[PDB]
């Protein structure tokens, strides 16, 4: 997820807003990744053994 | 505190407790997840123990 696409969209006033909550949009992309990266992982366990 | 009277600054003040309060509840479940993956290899490793 984009999180400022989802929260905001093309709004640049929305995006200024947002970016005073600080590193919130960062903890979201970077948890959505470590879950995303996990799927490959538990593939690869199960069926390259 | 030093630069707003305090009905003003109450406003200020509890924008701040909002959200820092929301950073330590974002960090204390993601805590609490990671402690579940970290005790479920902690038992793995008891069994191989």
């Amino acid at each position: 997820v984009d999180c400022t696409m989802y929260i905001c969209g093309d709004s640049t006033e929305c995006s200024n807003l947002l970016l005073q909550y600080g590193s919130f949009c960062t903890q979201l992309n970077r948890a959505l990744t470590g879950i995303a990266v996990e799927q490959d992982k538990n593939t690869q366990e199960v069926f390259a053994q | 505190l030093s630069r707003l009277d305090k009905v003003e600054a109450e406003v200020q003040i509890d924008r701040l407790i909002t959200g820092r309060l929301q950073s330590l509840q974002t960090y204390v479940t993601q805590q609490l997840i990671r402690a579940a993956e970290i005790r479920a290899s902690a038992n793995l490793a008891a069994i191989k123990m």
